[PDB]
DNA sequence: GGGAAGTAGTTACGCCTGGTCATTAC
DNA sequence: GTAATGAACTACTTCCC
RNA sequence: GACCAGGCG
């Protein structure tokens, strides 16, 4: 019934897979009509998603929050390299024949360096090593060993152009540069027996693929829109970009229909070329960024992985979570080392789920009947279907009737329930400890003094974080592993870490010096 | 680091994931990264433990 | 013998058997949510759950 | 009306700790959720169709190996952005 | 988690003096929170190389000889 | 989107809010009814302006002029008052 | 085909099951799982029987149920292309006539009724052959081999077997004796 | 079908009848108002509507074909108890399913083994 | 060849307040 | 009225006379 | 939603 994934591979895509994939083909370089209904053929299309309500997604159904969009393609006119193996491509060119596909090596040397990688193919640094060698030894040589034929030296210039040196009289040379239409064809002709040599896979990696045939369209749900409260539609970057790249082919497959000189067609490329270059990366070397109207640079896929704000750093290793609250922090000696003071207005807003038996059925009823304004109440109750219900003040004296083993209910907090507290920077591993609930009329968080070192804290401002575990799991997790008694030595050196601190070595020292003396009844309070 | 998502999530992401799409790399997801982004349970901890019960139990 | 993560995993899957119909092997005084009723259960000694080691 | 973040040395310690379903609450079931239908035989995602409550893989014609798994949909969105490069991800799922 | 944390932490209450004495008894050797990262990241080449040269037991306990 | 008919509770039938009323969180100061959104034909949409959701206090005075464009305009003042307790610093 | 096949399944027992010993549980889990829920490549389950072995169970976590290894019987019926159905005409229609095969019904199509012309005799609802004067009704118990099968999801409703039925050996229990007859002329003449 | 399988048999739709009435016996001894689902009950209805001979008997027959001729298997042997054939074209169309055909005096001597 | 010299990659964690956007020529 | 874009650091890689 | 500026520990 229920899998998990077991491992993730790697690979490219090839055209077969993008234009099976795909669910539409867009055309149109526009967004919304007048009347605010998506353009058939746009990069709106119903057909990759729906995110304004009212609206089906005729791919499948759906609703507008239940859809998870579906993919596009675009029919590039002429082929165009990807930036991201731009400087592979220039290494596999390189360092094989002109036209016959092999590689610039025998076969004893073939033999001798598949014994090598063979071996030691799990590692990076090693593997990268062996593949340097045959590089730097294939690049010398200026003639091909399994076939007859003369070679020429290679340039590259970044971003994305190649340049060939050939010689017009032995003292006369000129540079040749080399379209994309040629240099696919140059890289299909690579047999799959030796591409373990130049460091690929023939199953999902094949060098012709690096040169983009279509692209594909990200859905709808990736790039959503916000209507704004002036009426005017708010637009990701992506869509822009690629607006302008579905003009820009446009206009160029025009022209090669409608026939045009060869200096027309030559720049468009290189427009359309530039326009894909910046819509994968906009911060590729040698190249000016793509500006939008407000002069700001645009962000784009490569911008969306990587930095503080990227999907990696931002959202996947840290998100924002749900039951939690935060306030400023006064002191309370009154209480033991293992409780928090919580105000009764939190207290009534977080909610710990709790199951009905027939050990706390009488509780539960009783907590029912208080409705969600008297403090020892609930704000929700679960059927055994999985209907959630709101308790009002209309509903508790007949919710509290129906209430029976298998039901759920959303009580408020009690005293003995077990939170999680944490302050930051959390610098080491005692920066977040569980505490036992304590109630308390006024609207700050209370801290028992000896705890303060751990937490590095002090009453001048500072304010502190408060976490509700909600599955019985996760809340015997922290009541057996991050008690607060359970750390008093500190795993750094080995001594105690939760003590005494400021007055409680002041008045051990007038307790307990010399000629120290009390009556009976200072000593009698002082022990009660 | 053998995976590539532990490696990714790091430093110079674009430059890993182009390299290991190259390779044709494979992750295992044998470490702890990885599976907290994925959302799976961590090998650390309590996550190790494994444990067997006989069902016909009655009440004493 | 436990280690303590066992303790604890132990601790957590009884809890979760608790509250969903399982019946708890000793008397409890009433009102007591049921992560201390297994808590409870493995303080008395009478917790079936068994771990297995390589 | 926003939530606290959760950074990622509230992670580290979370791990030091040693509580790893501590970590699947907080991190995993506070946050998104999501089920996702995964084709057992190419690694793709597979397509449900709401019309006629069938689910077929898009890309190869399987329709038997089917499968639910779940996971966080902000790794469904890095999913779908990675395969907005060309750049394949291919998934092989296991028991349990 | 535990070992990193506990070489971590300590560093940001981190104190520097750096005297810079003309004594040649006191050698200027760069000290704390940058040698820790030099340590720790491999430099190469030091930015402040030294060496400590022992003796013999010959010429051990003679000044002139040294 | 009308809310609950108790939160236009002390609005007069202008559209704005009598001075010196007491007003709790989520009340409606200015009652504004926006034109119908494209997909709900004939069907106004309720984008009144209300106290933040965790602030009360009574209103202080109402001002009613004109923007630089012809469009009416309107400013409402609400007053608090806060005497110390526990946390303030 | 009816059939009996040993199995080997991993099954959960719920936490209210927990206080009933494990084979019974086991027992009803599996006429749960399995009795609604059958195999095109395997056939339709019809019963299971005593499930001869259990194993410890297994915790994981999240559910907190008992998972157990188990090996036990089924007795399974498993429709095969070109086989000779034993089953009565179920109703009839105008585009094809429904045999009972076993759990689901077939369909023989009016193009597959004979090699005579048949025509959908509206007066009781049922066929009749042009020149053989041979009849087809609600209750008619016949044999006839298969030509086509299909099946497409665990739900037995949705599947659908067509049968030739004039092949020689076929047909409705009387031409079949009026076919003998015609055989122990031809081999006393 | 679960992990896999460990063995296999074949019955005659005549062991199929008490197969199904033990099901009927039981839940009817459970209280059961249907003791057999939909085409649990159809199943018992048409294994008995074709199973006056016995169950045991069907097995008997199997296992004397089963040392008659030793290319005989049980799953043939089943299916001749299961269809009564009476003549030579009968089995013919029995056996035209399947690659293997019945000889004429194999057919003579299942004919004696059919027996009732 | 081993000296420039020119790329290329990084630079703590939360939280709060307010203000501005989100084309134009005909 | 709308279609149209306009400061520090450190370690590699490339030279190179 | 993204930017800019200023504060708190
Ligand atoms: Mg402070
Ligand atoms: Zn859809
Ligand atoms: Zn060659
Ligand atoms: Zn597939």
């Amino acid at each position: 019934m229920k899998k998990v994934i077991g491992s993730i591979e790697f690979g490219i895509l090839s055209p077969q897979e993008i234009r099976k994939m795909s669910a539409v083909e867009v055309t149109v370089p526009d967004t919304y009509d007048d009347d605010g209904y998506p353009i058939e053929g746009g990069v709106m299309d119903k057909r990759m998603g729906v995110i304004d309500p009212g609206l089906r997604c005729e791919t499948c159904g759906g609703r507008a929050g239940e859809c998870p969009g579906h993919f596009g393609h675009i029919e590039l006119a002429r082929p165009v390299i990807h930036v991201g193996f731009a400087k592979t491509i220039y290494r596999i060119l390189e360092s094989t024949c002109r036209e016959c596909g092999r590689i610039k090596l025998t076969d004893e040397e073939i033999e001798e360096y598949m014994k090598k990688i063979e071996l030691a193919r799990n590692r990076r640094s090693e593997f990268n090593e062996i593949i340097k060698e045959i590089h730097k030894k294939a690049k010398e040589r200026m003639v091909c060993p399994h076939c007859g034929a003369p070679q020429y030296p290679i340039k590259f210039e970044k971003p994305t152009i190649y340049w060939e040196i050939r010689k017009d009289e032995q003292g006369n040379e000129y540079r040749h540069r080399l379209m994309p239409t040629e240099v696919r064809d140059w890289l299909e002709k690579i047999p799959d027996k030796d591409l373990p040599l130049l460091g690929l896979d023939p199953e999902k990696s094949r060098p012709e693929w690096m040169v983009l045939t279509v692209l594909p369209v990200p859905p709808v749900t990736a790039r959503p829109s916000i209507t704004l409260e002036t009426g005017i539609r708010a637009e990701d970057d992506l869509t822009h970009k690629l607006v302008d790249i579905i003009r820009i082919n446009n206009r160029l497959k025009q022209n090669i229909e409608a026939g045009a000189p060869q200096l027309i067609i030559e720049d468009l490329w290189d427009l359309l070329q530039y326009h894909v270059t910046t819509y994968i990366n906009n911060e590729a070397p040698g190249v000016p960024p793509a500006k939008h109207k407000s002069g700001r640079p645009l962000k784009t896929l490569a911008q969306r992985l990587k930095g503080k704000e990227g999907r990696f750093r931002g959202n996947l290793s840290g998100k924002r979570v749900n039951f939690s609250a935060r306030t400023v922090i006064s002191p309370d000696p009154m209480i033991s080392i293992n409780e928090v003071g919580v105000p009764v207005e939190v207290a009534m807003e977080l909610t710990v789920p709790e199951k009905v038996t027939e050990f706390n059925i009488e509780r539960l009823r009783k907590m029912v009947l208080n409705g969600p304004d008297k403090y020892p109440g609930a704000n929700y109750v679960i059927d055994p279907e999985g209907r959630r219900r709101r308790i009002m003040d209309s509903n508790k004296e007949t919710l509290a009737n129906q209430l029976d083993i298998g039901w759920t209910v959303e009580r408020h907090l009690m005293d003995g329930d077990i939170v999680l507290f944490n302050r930051q920077p959390s610098l080491h591993r005692m920066s977040i400890m569980a505490h036992r609930v304590r109630v308390m009329p006024y609207r700050t968080f209370r801290l028992n003094l000896a705890v303060c070192p751990p937490y590095n804290a002090d009453f001048d401002g500072d304010e502190m974080n408060l976490h509700v575990p909600q599955t019985e799991e996760a809340q015997a997790e922290a009541r057996i592993l991050m008690e607060v008694q359970n750390h008093i030595i500190s795993p750094r050196y080995g001594g105690p870490i939760i003590g005494g601190i400021q007055d409680h070595i002041s008045g051990g020292y007038l307790l307990t010096r010399e000629g120290a003396y009390f009556t009976r009844d200072e000593v009698e309070q002082m022990l009660m | 680091k053998s995976s590539v998502l532990a490696r990714a999530a790091f430093e110079i992401t674009v430059q890993h994931l182009f390299e290991a799409a190259e390779k044709g790399e494979v992750d295992n997801l044998n470490g702890v990264i990885e599976n907290v982004l994925i959302g799976q349970p961590v090998p650390v901890g309590t996550g190790m433990v494994k444990l067997t019960m006989k069902l016909p139990l009655r009440p004493q | 013998k436990y280690t303590r993560f066992e303790k604890a995993r132990i601790i957590g899957a009884r809890a979760l058997q608790i509250s969903m119909g399982a019946p708890v092997l000793i008397d409890v005084p009433p009102g007591i949510t049921p992560l201390e009723a297994a808590i409870l259960e493995f303080e008395k000694g009478v917790i079936p759950i068994t771990v297995i080691r390589p | 009306e926003g939530g606290l973040r959760f950074g990622e040395m509230e992670r580290d310690v979370l791990v030091g700790h040693g509580a790893a379903m501590l970590l699947i609450e907080r991190l995993l079931e506070e946050s998104d959720k999501t089920e996702v239908w995964v084709c057992e035989n190419c690694g793709h995602i597979a397509l449900e169709d709401k019309r006629r409550r069938r689910v077929y893989c898009p890309v190869c014609g399987e329709e038997e190996r089917i499968s639910k798994v779940e996971m966080s949909y902000a790794f469904k969105l890095l999913l779908d952005e990675l395969k907005a490069m060309v750049i394949r991800p291919k998934l092989n799922l296991s028991e349990r | 988690t535990v070992a990193a944390q506990s070489i971590g932490e300590p560093s940001t209450q981190m104190t520097l003096n750096t005297f810079h004495y003309a004594g040649v008894a006191e050698i200027n050797v760069t000290l704390g929170l940058p040698r820790i990262i030099e340590i720790v990241d491999a430099r190469k080449n030091p930015s402040t190389p030294m060496m400590t040269v022992y003796l013999d037991e010959e010429h051990r306990y003679d000044r002139a000889k040294a | 989107g009308y809310r609950g008919e108790k939160y236009y509770r002390n609005l007069d039938e202008d559209g704005l809010i009598f001075p010196e009323s007491k007003v709790e969180g989520k009340d409606v100061l200015v009652g504004r009814t926006s034109p119908p959104r494209f997909l709900s034909l004939q069907e106004r949409r309720e984008t009144s302006v209300a106290v933040r959701p965790s602030e009360k206090g009574v209103v202080d005075k109402v001002i009613i002029t004109e923007t630089g464009d012809g469009t009416k305009l309107v400013k409402v003042t609400v007053r608090d008052l806060r005497i110390p307790e526990l946390g303030d610093k | 085909m009816y059939k009996i096949v040993t199995v080997k399944d991993v099954v959960r027992i719920p936490p209210t099951m927990f206080t009933m010993d494990p084979k019974e549980a086991a027992k009803i889990i599996l006429r749960e799982t399995y009795e609604g829920t059958y195999d095109k490549d395997e056939g339709v389950i019809l019963s299971i029987l005593e499930v001869k072995d259990i194993k410890d169970g297994i915790i994981i976590p999240g559910d907190g149920a008992t998972y157990h290894e188990v090996v036990f019987d089924v007795l399974v019926w498993e429709p095969k292309i070109h086989e000779v159905v034993e089953g009565y005409v179920a109703d009839v229609m105008p585009f094809g006539a429904f045999i009972r095969i076993g759990p689901i019904d077939g369909l023989v199509h009016i193009s597959q009724l004979m090699d005579d012309y048949v025509v959908y005799d509206e007066r009781n609802k049922q066929f009749v052959g042009k020149e053989k004067k041979y009849l087809l009704k609600i209750g008619d118990l016949v044999r006839a081999r298969i030509i086509n099968i299909s099946a497409k999801s665990k739900v037995i409703r949705e599947n659908r077997i067509g049968l030739t039925m004039r092949q020689p050996g076929l047909g409705k229990f009387e031409w079949i004796e009026k076919e003998k007859k015609k055989e122990k002329e031809e081999g006393k003449k | 079908i679960g992990r896999g399988k460990l063995g296999e048999k074949y019955i005659t739709i005549a062991e199929a009848k008490e197969l199904l009435l033990k099901r009927r016996e039981e839940e009817v001894k459970a209280g059961i108002e249907e003791p057999l689902y939909y085409e649990a009950r159809l199943a018992l209805e048409h294994a008995e509507r074709f199973a006056k001979l016995p169950a045991d008997k069907a097995k008997e027959a199997v296992e004397e074909l089963m040392n008659a001729f030793e290319w005989m298997s049980d799953r043939i042997a089943c299916k001749i108890v299961d269809i009564m054939p009476e003549d030579s074209m009968d089995l013919r169309v029995i056996f035209a399913k399947e690659e293997y055909q019945p000889t004429q005096e194999e057919m003579k001597q299942i004919l004696d083994i059919l027996d009732k």
